[PDB]
């Protein structure tokens, strides 16, 4: 069968089948409940609008994303984040593709054990792998060498990798990105 | 006299022929190989496989 590749990435969330060209499904990760009170009957109002649906009624929302600087600090949103990424914007059940996540360098371990035990426990894909976002930016240049600088939106980090060995004593990161230039 | 002299020279004359005649076995290893161009005609490949 195909893989799922998805990339929680902080700010848009990523992911599509393995061997196309653009990611299928492309919106910006928050998760936001309504903070007013609400006097319409049958409305059908839910308690919590995530992905790009809370970007259209933000006007009545409270907005947050569940990942600060590359970690992830609130894992029931992030958990709710996945479920929508994977029943709604592909429709493809979980119990039959491989998934391939991606983190940052240099992160917590417990953030990187904790998605795997999500991934097999909730969402019960039949194998994962976790991959160090900047060789994947690596990948896509077509090259094998170089020093690659991943300027996201949680955070800035700058892998040195030549001939194909990584430099573990030379990765520099650094956690001024979009969202401090956006404050 | 001459035959002293002529002792050395035949002595050396060998080591002469042994230096010199033998490096006509082989000196054409001087000749590089061809080391050809492109001229902009191998480029027929796009970004589609790159570990092979
Ligand atoms: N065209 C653009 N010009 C300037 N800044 C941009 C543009 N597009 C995105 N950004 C900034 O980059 C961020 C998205 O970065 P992204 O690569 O999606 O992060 P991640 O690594 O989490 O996926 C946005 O928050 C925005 O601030
Ligand atoms: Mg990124």
């Amino acid at each position: 069968t195909t893989a799922l590749v998805c990339d929680n990435g902080s700010g848009l969330v990523k992911a599509g089948f393995a061997g196309d060209d653009a990611p299928r499904a492309v919106f910006p990760s928050i998760v936001g409940r309504p903070r007013h009170q609400g006097v319409m009957v049958g409305m059908g109002q839910k308690d919590s609008y995530v992905g790009d649906e809370a970007q259209s009624k933000r006007g009545i929302l409270t907005l947050k994303y569940p990942i600060e600087h590359g970690i992830i600090t609130n894992w029931d949103d992030m958990e709710k984040i996945w479920h929508h990424t994977f029943y709604n914007e592909l429709r493809v059940a979980p119990e039959e593709h491989p998934t391939l996540l991606t983190e940052a360098p240099l992160n917590p371990k417990a953030n990187r054990e904790k998605m795997t035990q999500i991934m097999f426990e909730t969402f019960n894909v039949p194998a994962m792998y976790v991959a160090i976002q900047a060789v994947l930016s690596l990948y896509a240049s077509g090259r094998t060498t170089g020093i690659v600088l991943d300027s996201g939106d949680g955070v800035t980090h700058n892998v040195p990798i030549y001939e194909g060995y990584a430099l573990p004593h030379a990765i520099m990161r650094l956690d001024l990105a979009g969202r401090d230039l956006t404050d | 006299l001459g035959t002293r002299a002529k002792e050395s020279l035949d002595l050396r004359a060998h080591l002469k022929q042994v230096k010199k005649e033998d490096i006509e076995k082989e000196n054409r290893e001087v000749g590089d190989w061809r080391k050809n161009i492109d001229a902009l005609s191998g480029m027929e490949g796009r970004k589609k496989k790159f570990e092979g």
